[PDB]
């Protein structure tokens, strides 16, 4: 999980455009248990690309949400 | 005062407990089938 991660970052920092390795590297984050730092990786990637049609990422944040609750309204989104 | 006779009580009386049927969580209303599900490759 480590080493994918750190994979991954390189893989994003090599070619911003990938967005499979900003995924990879979401999907490392909630292997190590960072749930907040999956959360706030997700709406920094969401924030900036508002735009970008990556379901299984809105999914993803929708079922984190939801395990937030408070934020019910994002995850119905 | 011979008039008519009424009696007033107001009616305020709390109701028995309704004891609904109970909702069953989902598989992934769990943790560990989140994190299974979630990290899927």
């Amino acid at each position: 999980y480590v080493q994918a991660q750190k994979q991954f970052k390189q893989a994003e920092d090599s070619q911003n455009s990938n967005t499979l390795a900003k995924l990879g590297y979401a999907q490392c984050l909630i292997a190590r248990n960072e749930v907040g730092d999956a959360t706030i990786y997700l709406e920094k990637f969401f924030k900036e690309n508002q735009d970008s049609k990556s379901s299984e990422m809105m999914l993803l944040l929708g079922i984190i949400y939801s395990q937030s609750g408070k934020s019910y309204y994002k995850a119905i989104i | 005062r011979q008039d008519y006779i009424a009696k007033v009580r107001y009616q305020n009386d709390l109701p028995a407990p309704p004891c609904p049927p109970k909702l069953l969580k989902y598989e992934i209303e769990k943790e560990a089938p989140q994190k299974e599900f979630l990290k899927d490759s």
